[PDB]
DNA sequence: GGAAGATCGAAAAAAGCACACGCTGACCCGCGTGG
DNA sequence: CCACGCGGGCGGTAGCGTGCTTTTTTCGATCTTCC
RNA sequence: UCUAUAUGUCAGCGUGU
């Protein structure tokens, strides 16, 4: 389908064409020649290069470079094939399907604060802001201070003190995942109670930083938020760092 | 030694007590140098330009008729200066002109004398200049060309360690590597074979290439091997006895010579045997018939009465054939000498393996070899065969590869023909059969004596190179096809492959990196880097292991400390900074002779080859007067080890303990101190730096901060010595001095300094003035200091007051804790700047342009906006502000650039670019005009000073003439020309001088008219875009937690709290610390370097305090020049001496101001202070020897229980910013094709969750988040909607749903041509 | 105590990258300034490690990928198989030291069969009993050096494993519940310590160290001229047993060894008991 | 396509594959492809009368 | 994002999936080494049915 | 005494090479043909 | 000098490549074992 | 969330590991 082989505009006028186009196209463009030729009446042996090309088109188009050389492209490598995109590290199974990229999540510098308690992270005013937006509206709506999702949207980027009074109820005991780059092990992610702080840099606790083999030299981590009753209950049950 | 202006304005005392003797070379020379080489007019064809067209032309045809030649090359006047070329996005070049001569043959004529003559310039593309700071620029930005460190063309022998064949054995190969060629391989087969080997093919054996070097059996036998003869005697065929044959074997005959029974049958020969043999001179020696069999024969033999061949060459002898011998009458024969390990029979097996006997044969299988699936020609495989290593054009090796060749093979001359010989592959086959045999040894490939250095120079040759043949193969074409009538020679060559090659070299190769300016010791790294990777070189994943390792060859060459952490680890290096490059691309270091004993001043440049032999004492090493060791041992390197050896068996000495580091290293105080790895990470981590507001010197520093300083271009160097006429902030006009004033010159040298632009890194590059007016100025002082240097040194960070203790663990693992006042103070604040672009292109649908009416936009958001459609300069701008109001034809969308979303700044520069043809917006006429009025001022600067000059010589002239100078006065200025004279020389001069005056003025009008073409030029575009309008935003980025900081001896971490002052631990003096570290870090670490630092820093501050103190009491100038000449002359015999009776008692008032804040210490990288100078320094001023004091809980209040180690420390400011890291998405933009979240902070992406963590989740036993995770969050959008749906309604449900991706794949499996599909049931 | 010594006293003798070691030490101290060849010798093994530690974490993570796929289908679907089948289980003794106890490999597992206290032919243990702190406490105690226990490789539950099988939850102290994923689980705990490997490629007597009985396993020895015993075997083991019965040291005699003493004999500290050539095999 | 009729004696295949304008040799294999004489007699009989695609 | 299309080839052409990743499935269903394959595939060798 | 299977070392082909994030540039057919 | 529309390895009257490890498949050469 | 802002790869790097 057309759709997953789009065909993004440029920006510039132009128009990038991805590597199945072109041997689409290598292909429909032999097969049109196959025919004429064979409509022709043409001798053995110019019908059977022209059989021949296209065989070896369609096995370009197939899997490219698994027999003879591959087909270059206008900058001098090898095309994309079909199944170029579903095997390798950069295949849709190990690229879309065993991991994807998530939204209600963050990434931030990790700090040390020494207040904090075993089942407490700190968590910075605007990034906790952006990632609970669909919770503020939702609490915004029920309360009554916005009557439509465009004024609560237009109260929530004016940032008004209400807003910051419903961030701090919605959040009192809404877990969130706090996960570390190089996921070892089970405990390289793990939940932990937000606390409001100022800055923009998580606030995590000195015990859990054996767990998550972190130093604090300008390590970065990711932060998710399970917006659902069976996650949170999970989060608070299962992964919480009282519990490890 | 008399200080510069400047070193008289902050002299750093110096603690180092080696004597120098070598000044410390430029640093940007290897990049400048060899670009000389390549651009520089050569007499001599082997460097360059000069040497690519002597290589490529003259260019025949195909028939005899006409040829054209190279006469000389020329490099034109670029078009733009640097300045204007980085401005207008244009890439800095100048063109090249050929001078090419087109010679018609006289046909008709059978000698071809010379029939027509046609001599022309041609342009053949633009060459890219390189700037003296050692960078390029293209396309308007700066790039670096770094050096290549790649295998050195000539033979190398190898062999692997028993890898293969399973059974430990080690197989050997001599490789033959061209500079520009087929690269050629000799192996041995493990049954004992030699096979030759082809660009990495097939193997073939090596006999196939004899044959094919018209070579016979005989001659390849008689060459291989050495000639037993057997010949008959009267009785039992004695032969000529060679004793030194019968080493290692027993004889199972009994010999018998003279008729003394030397050794019997079956028992072992002995040395003692061989030399009773020796002895008694036995040459014929008595042998069976049997024993004859063994041996193979070497040349073929003929039987006379048959007319046939008794036998062949180089097969085993039998009973019949020893007997049809006899019969055959052949008094004598000749046989191989074989043995089991002094003479392998390798030559002979392989002999008998190939199939080839005759010269055709081996070239047809050659050419089968080469170019399978064509038939076999014998023309063909001739021409092949000849082209593949004995043609000029095809095969080249270079003057280092023919040398590395010679001195491999022991050939005592150095100088040969590029092209192989048949010598030279034999030589190379009997070199490989010795190493076989157990003599030599097999070579280094890490040695850096194997290893060479490229630079751009070379790069760009080759490039030119194969533009050239390009071309010379168009132009042959050409020739061949066109008339030869009305050609000329510039429509025959095209200039498209030349700057097509040359534009793909200086911008797409990896060698071609974008230069980082954070800071001047980054571009001095990174101009001074030699990497493995790149073309022709190593693979970054297949780069191996054993080369990352550290050589010995790399002591004084390159620098182990200073290499990149991570996957490129061991691959790129930064250069010593005594290191060069020979005349043949080798690594040399500089060395000093010791005759007799002394250690001379004089200074050897060795390279990796030489150093082996002779035998270099160490730096380090104590020195009496005359140069004499005062101790009988000495640890000195001989050959790749270091070992104790007599005083007199030293030939050389390291010219200073500098040598071994590189910039970066050698900027580190006390690294000898410090633990490898640490002071590895601290240099990779000096670059990373980021200038600050104001540039504070560092209080304890190396002594070669002024070097790099100066070296790089970010300072202001004056070119020749004067008095400052004028300063300002962002110009200084100094008026030269008489002496270097060049005749007939205004005498005033303009610097116009570079405020506020944007670096490659998004910082911010400010030259501010360090001079006054009327200073005097010598050549070589700095004038104004560039980012991060201070009074020229290098200052890239600031002096903050240390502690090392335990704070409530806001420190902990790495963590700082940093005091408010730090904060107050904008110490650490920096300033960012932002290019946003806004482009006008011409669209099918209609031309869009910048108007200040835009579609549906209130009237505040349009008040920034002016009647131009452009930001105000100087207002400030948030996020979601408009800049530019662009609006496209649909009746018209908005398509107005807008900053992204949590961007903030101020406007400060705005630059139009409009391509010719088009109207020029008023913005760009004011830009135009401001840029004109500033040309046109420095041009009337010169102007004024030379008519103010020439109307004083015409008022001198009618003084002595009619002495009216009373008139002048009263009469106006410019009416004294117009003054009549009477009728003499006088008048005649006068009319002189007027004709001059009027000249002058024409003059300066032509060149403000050239100027202002220049400037007004329209700029090239891309086709199809009409207009780019950019604008320049700078962000104050202030401390905060989170923010990466760290030191100079590899420890680093990030703020963790900004505490309040009265927080802060205070000593008895109740003065505050600024930073609170960890002790914990110090020796788990190994990095001790920074405690000796910080007590270091303590001596300084309290020296700085002291002078301070009596400057607020206003004491008198002699107290001040008295401390100050006690402070200087502390310490243990250095090298430094410091003179202050000698300073007109008015330099040491503004020294006593320049060192009010503290006094620059001098630590040399491995002759730095000693403890026991610290503590005197520390004991010079008012501070405890132990460097210890006791403070107090700011909190609290009460005391600490043990003193702590306060000091002063240079701590820099990382370029990894929080606000550049934080990222938080909820919801936003999805791929087209997977249906998920974006990525990256720019594109508003979310985190990605990969493998482990989903490996974890299902650890974790959580299955309901990992599906939300999985589905509703990412991909099912559906899912998705009836989430944010529950979400806002407030309740939280969740529907699996079906991923898209799921669909995508089998989508894509289907079209495959596999049907797959999920089944209900 | 490695750092403190190099920080205080002299760092010691490097290695080249080939692994020789280098012939002059260190004599200079951190504290001290180590001259330029000090340097450039450390600088070596500084090298070394950092390359190492580099290009170690493609082949781990590669390692915990494969570990992670291949147990990625295994989780506990029951409670008890009722096999009588396990792993017989003994303190680990080689050469003259012991690593790992009976304890440490026993403790948060079940038992196979009904351990019997020696001597006594009485059930010490049950045969399905979890056996926790007490159980290792008890157990050693008696002095009993083999238990048989129930192992997941001896699971008979097909398409996945049993609680019973796997043992202790090693997080919880409560058996493992079900639907507990354990492949991943074993999976990526053997493949977080893969960082602190290292992918680096670096006799003709016994010697006797405690006191106790001499049993000989798998032996056919034969007197000789002298009354010394000679083995005639090549798979003949030594043991060395405390006088709790329980074997303390293990080694593996070679052909053609003497015997200074025979069997249950005991021997003391010190004292060699078998000889032999290795050059040449008599 | 083109049936150029040569001795690979007199000139080598490799300079005909070289000659401006040519793209390859039309080869089966290894070797390259032999027309027979009988291909080029029908051919030079071989007229006929069609259209093209741009037309 | 659904529907697919459909190309008539004029003339078969083999999977290379099910050809050359060994070991061939065509090559093990007719019990004939792979380069006869390869050869008659791409018009080298003529093959007797 | 010739064929069959067999086996064994050697040569050729295929698959793999950790994760996460941030930044920059450099395209994303060229050319004979036609109007 | 403003589109344009199909083969494509590029360019040339040939050659370009060239520093890993492990596993699987097949082949030539022998061998060896017999019916 | 189809409310803004809705591309890809190659090369060079750097950071945490
Ligand atoms: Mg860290
Ligand atoms: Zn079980």
């Amino acid at each position: 389908p057309p759709d997953l082989r789009p065909l993004v505009p440029l920006d510039g006028g132009r128009f990038a064409t991805s590597d199945l186009n072109d041997l689409y196209r290598r292909v429909i463009n032999r097969n049109n020649r196959l025919k004429r030729l064979l409509d022709l009446a043409a001798p053995d042996i110019i019908v059977r290069n022209e059989k021949r090309m296209l065989q070896e088109a369609v096995d370009a188009l197939l899997d490219n470079g698994r027999r003879g050389r591959a087909i270059t492209g206008s900058n001098k490598r090898p095309l994309k094939s079909l199944a170029d995109m579903i095997k390798g590290k950069q295949g849709r199974f190990r690229q879309n399907l065993l991991g994807k990229r998530v939204d209600y999540s963050g990434r931030s510098v990790i700090t040390v604060g020494p207040y904090l308690r075993l089942h407490q992270c700190g968590l910075p005013k605007k990034m906790a802001l952006e990632l609970f937006k669909p919770f503020i509206y939702g609490k915004l709506e029920l309360r009554g201070l916005a009557t439509t999702i465009k004024a609560a949207k237009k109260m929530v980027e004016r940032e008004e003190a209400v807003v910051w009074d419903i961030l701090d109820e919605v959040i009192r005991e809404h877990p969130v995942l706090l996960n570390r780059a190089p996921t070892l092990h089970r405990l390289g992610i793990q939940a932990f109670e937000p606390v409001l702080i100022e800055g923009k840099a998580i606030q995590l606790h000195p015990l859990v930083c054996a767990a998550y083999n972190a130093d604090f030299d300008g390590d970065q981590m990711a932060v998710h938020v399970p917006l659902t009753l069976e996650a949170q209950l999970e989060a608070r049950a299962l992964m919480m760092s009282t519990n490890n | 030694m008399v200080y510069s202006y400047t070193e008289k304005k902050r002299i750093r005392k110096d603690f180092g007590k080696r004597p120098q003797v070598l000044d410390v070379p430029y640093l940007l020379s290897i990049q400048l140098d060899s670009f000389q080489k390549f651009i520089e007019q050569d007499p001599e064809g082997q460097y360059g330009l000069e040497a690519a067209f002597r290589s490529v032309f003259p260019i025949q045809s195909y028939s005899g008729n006409s040829e054209l030649q190279y006469v000389s090359y020329r490099l034109g006047e670029p078009v733009f200066d640097v300045q204007e070329c980085q401005i207008r996005g244009v890439t800095y070049s100048a063109p090249l002109r050929v001078k090419l001569r087109l010679v018609i043959y006289e046909r008709e004529a059978p000698e071809g004398t010379v029939k027509d003559i046609k001599e022309q310039e041609v342009y053949m593309g633009e060459i890219p200049l390189m700037t003296d700071n050692g960078t390029f620029v293209i396309n308007g930005t700066e790039r670096v060309i770094v050096s290549q460190l790649h295998r050195s063309p000539g033979v190398f022998f190898d062999s692997d360690k028993g890898k293969t064949h399973s059974s430990g054995k080690v197989l050997y190969n001599a490789r033959i590597i061209p500079y520009r060629g087929s690269w050629l391989d000799f192996e041995f087969d493990p049954k004992d074979n030699l096979f030759v080997r082809i660009d990495r093919r097939r193997k073939l054996p090596a006999t196939i290439i004899l044959r094919a070097l018209n070579y016979t059996t005989e001659q390849i036998l008689d060459l291989f091997f050495e000639k037993v003869i057997f010949e008959i005697r009267d009785n039992k065929l004695q032969m000529e006895l060679v004793p030194e044959r019968l080493r290692g074997e027993t004889a199972s005959f009994d010999i018998e010579a003279n008729g003394k029974v030397y050794v019997e049958k079956g028992r072992r020969i002995t040395a003692r045997h061989i030399r009773q043999l020796e002895k008694d001179d036995v040459k014929l020696i008595e042998v069976p018939v049997e024993y004859i069999a063994g041996k193979v024969v070497a040349k073929d033999y003929i039987d006379e009465s048959t007319g046939e061949l008794i036998c062949a060459a180089n097969m085993e002898l039998s009973l019949d054939l020893l007997a049809k011998l006899s019969q055959s009458g052949h008094k004598r024969i000749e046989t191989l000498f074989t043995n089991d390990l002094d003479h392998g029979p390798y030559i002979s097996e392989t002999l008998r393996v190939d199939p080839t006997n005759d010269r055709l044969s081996a070239l047809v299988e050659i050419y089968r070899m080469m170019r399978p699936g064509e038939p076999p020609t014998r023309e063909a495989a001739e021409s092949l065969f000849e082209n593949l290593f004995f043609s000029e054009d095809r095969y080249d090796l270079s003057a280092v590869g023919r040398m590395k060749f010679n001195r491999s093979l022991l050939r005592e001359e150095i100088e040969g023909s590029g092209i192989l010989s048949k010598d030279d592959i034999i030589d190379v086959m009997k070199k490989l059969i010795d190493i076989r045999n157990g003599k030599g040894e097999v070579d280094d490939i890490d040695h850096l004596g194997n290893r060479r250095i490229r630079s751009v120079g070379e790069m760009a040759e080759n490039q030119f190179r194969v533009g050239l043949v390009r071309v010379e193969r168009a132009v042959k074409e050409r020739l061949s096809l066109g008339d030869l009538d009305t050609l000329m020679p510039q429509d025959m060559i095209n200039a498209k492959p030349i700057s097509a090659a040359v534009k793909e070299f200086f911008g797409s190769s990896q060698l071609s990196q974008f230069m980082d300016q954070n800071n001047p010791l980054s571009e001095i790294t990174h101009k001074r880097r030699i990497s493995a990777l790149g073309p022709g070189g190593l693979t970054r994943e297949r780069a191996g292991f054993e080369v990352r390792d550290v050589h010995p060859t790399h002591y004084g060459r390159v620098c182990p400390i200073e290499t990149p952490e991570g996957p490129n680890i061991g691959l790129i290096n930064s250069l010593s900074v005594y290191a060069q490059t020979n005349e043949y691309g080798f690594l040399e270091t500089p060395y000093r002779k010791v005759t007799d004993g002394v250690v001379t001043d004089e200074i050897h440049y060795l390279s990796a080859i030489e150093e082996g032999n002779y035998v270099i004492a160490q730096a380090n090493s104590n020195l009496d007067e005359e140069g004499h060791f005062v101790e009988d041992l000495v640890t000195c390197r001989s050959k790749g080890e270091s070992s104790l050896f007599s005083r007199d068996q030293v030939d050389y000495m390291d010219v200073s303990t500098q040598q071994v580091v590189s910039v970066g290293a050698s900027l580190i105080p006390f690294l000898e101190h410090d633990d490898a790895n640490r002071a590895l990470m601290g240099a990779n981590m000096q670059r990373q730096a980021v200038p600050t507001l104001r540039a504070d010197k560092p209080l304890v520093g190396t002594g070669m901060e002024r070097a790099v300083a100066v070296d790089s271009g970010v300072t202001a160097v004056a070119k020749r010595g004067g008095v400052v006429q004028y300063v300002d902030a962002s110009r200084i006009v100094i008026k030269v001095n008489e002496d270097e004033m060049y005749p007939g010159e205004a005498g005033i040298d303009i610097y116009n300094l570079t405020k506020y632009t944007r670096s490659n890194q998004n910082t911010c590059i400010n030259q501010m003035p360090c001079v006054s007016l009327g200073e005097p100025v010598e050549r070589g002082d700095v004038l104004a200091d560039g980012p991060s240097t201070d009074l020229g040194e290098l200052a890239l960070g600031q002096n903050m007051r240390v502690a090392f203790m335990p704070w409530n663990g806001y420190n902990f693992e790495d963590s700082i804790l940093v005091s408010e006042r730090v904060v107050q103070e904008d110490r650490f604040t920096t300033i960012h700047i932002q290019e946003l672009a806004c482009v006008s292109r011409d669209t099918k649908l209609g031309p869009e342009e910048i108007t200040a009416d835009i579609p549906n936009v209130g009237e505040a958001a349009l008040s920034k906006l002016d009647e131009s459609g452009i930001v105000y300069i100087g207002a400030e701008v948030t996020g979601g502000d408009i800049l530019v109001g662009k609006v496209t034809p649909k009746d018209v969308k908005d398509s107005s650039l807008r900053v992204p979303n949590g961007v903030s700044g101020t406007v400060i520069d705005v630059q139009v670019f409009t391509r010719d043809g088009v109207e020029k917006d008023k913005r760009a006429l004011e830009i135009e005009e401001m840029q004109l009025k500033q040309a046109k001022k420095d041009l009337s600067e010169e102007l004024q000073i030379l008519e103010a000059g020439l109307f004083s010589r015409i008022r001198a002239v009618l003084v002595a003439g009619g002495v009216e100078a009373e008139k002048l006065d009263k009469l106006p200025r410019d009416r004294w020309l117009e003054l009549g004279l009477t009728d003499e020389e006088k008048q005649n001069q006068l009319e002189q001088l007027a004709e001059q005056y009027d000249e002058l003025k024409h003059e300066f009008e032509k060149k403000l008219e050239a100027k202002r073409r220049k400037i007004t030029q329209g700029d090239d575009l891309a086709p199809g875009v009409l207009k780019i309008v950019k604008v320049y935003l700078a962000v104050k980025r202030r401390i905060q937690p989170g923010d990466k900081m760290a030191g100079r001896h590899g420890n680093k971490g990030v703020i963790s709290k900004i505490n309040p002052i009265e927080d802060m631990p205070y000593d008895e003096n109740g003065t505050p610390v600024d930073i609170v570290l960890n002790p914990l870090g110090v020796p788990s670490r190994m990095n001790i370097g920074q405690i000796l630092e910080t007590h270091l820093g303590m001596a300084a501050k309290g020296i700085g305090d002291k002078i301070n103190a009596m400057l607020k009491q206003q004491q008198e100038v002699a107290k001040l020049r008295e401390f100050i000449q006690r402070a200087y002359d502390l310490g243990a015999d250095v090298r430094q001496k410091v003179d202050l009776s000698t300073f007109s008692d008015e330099e040491v008032m503004r020294l006593a101001e320049n060192l009010r804040k503290g006094m620059p210490i001098a630590t040399p990288v491995f002759d730095g202070a000693k403890e026991a100078e610290i503590k005197e320094l520390l004991k010079l001023g008012d501070l405890p020897t132990s460097g210890q004091i006791r403070l107090y809980d700011g909190r609290t209040g009460e005391q600490f229980e043990r003193p702590v180690t306060v000091g002063y420390m240079y701590m820099l400011k990382l370029n990894h910013l929080v606000d550049d890291k934080m990222h938080a998405r909820s919801t936003g933009s999805y791929s087209l094709v997977t249906q998920q979240p974006l990525g990256g902070k720019a594109q508003f992406g979310g985190q990605r969750f990969g493998e482990m963590e989903v490996w974890a989740l299902e650890a974790y036993g959580a299955a309901y988040t990992l599906q939300e995770m999985l589905t509703v969050k990412s991909d099912d959008v559906n899912g998705r909607t009836k989430m944010y749906k529950n979400i806002v309604d407030g309740n939280h449900q969740m529907e699996p749903g079906m991923p898209e991706s799921f669909n995508v794949l089998l989508k894509e499996i289907r079209s495959l041509g596999i049907n797959i599909e999920l089944e209900d049931e | 105590a490695a750092q403190i010594r190099q920080l205080a006293g002299m760092r010691g003798l490097m290695a080249k990258p080939d692994g020789s070691i280098i012939e002059t030490p260190i004599t200079a101290n951190f504290r001290e300034g180590l001259n330029v060849l000090q340097y450039f010798i450390s600088t070596h093994g500084a090298r070394k490690g950092l390359a190492d530690t580099a290009l170690k974490t493609a082949n781990s993570g590669y390692l915990t990928r494969r570990l992670v796929d291949v147990a990625q289908d295994l989780v506990v679907t029951e409670d008890d198989c009722g096999t009588h089948e396990g792993i017989m289980m003994t303190p680990v003794i080689e050469g003259g030291d012991v690593k790992e106890p009976l304890r440490d490999r026993v403790l948060g597992r079940v038992t196979a069969e009904d351990v019997l206290k020696p001597g006594t032919a009485d059930i010490l243990v049950p045969r399905n009993t979890l056996l926790h702190e007490q159980w290792c406490d008890l157990l050693e105690e008696n002095s009993v050096d083999a238990v048989k226990v129930r192992s997941v490789v001896s699971c008979d539950t097909d398409f996945g494993v049993c609680a019973h099988c796997y043992g202790r939850d090693l997080a919880r102290g409560h058996i493992i519940n079900k639907g507990e994923a354990i492949g991943v689980i074993a999976a990526q705990s053997i493949g977080e310590p893969g960082t602190q490997l290292t992918m680096r490629t670096f006799e003709s007597s016994i010697q006797v160290k405690n006191k106790g009985s001499i049993k000989l396993s798998n032996v056919k020895s034969v007197v000789n001229s002298s009354g010394k015993l000679v083995i005639t075997s090549r798979n003949t083991e030594l043991k060395l047993i405390d006088e709790f019965g329980r074997t303390k040291e293990s080694y593996k005699v070679p052909y053609g060894a003497v015997l200074a003493k025979g069997d249950g004999e005991q021997v003391a500290g010190g004292e060699t008991v078998a000889n032999w050539d290795p050059h040449t095999m008599p | 396509y083109l049936f150029v009729e040569f001795d690979p004696e007199v000139i080598h295949t490799t300079t005909i594959n070289a000659t401006r304008g040519v793209s390859h040799f039309v080869r089966f294999g290894a070797s390259p492809a032999i027309v027979p004489s009988a291909v080029i007699h029908q051919l030079s009989v071989y007229k006929p009368k069609d259209i093209v695609d741009p037309a | 994002r659904e529907r697919m299309g459909h190309i008539e080839l004029a003339s078969p052409t083999a999977h290379i999936w099910f050809l050359k990743s060994l070991p061939s499935r065509i090559g093990l269903l007719l019990d004939m080494p792979l380069r006869d394959i390869e050869r008659v595939l791409y018009f080298e060798s003529y093959v007797v049915i």
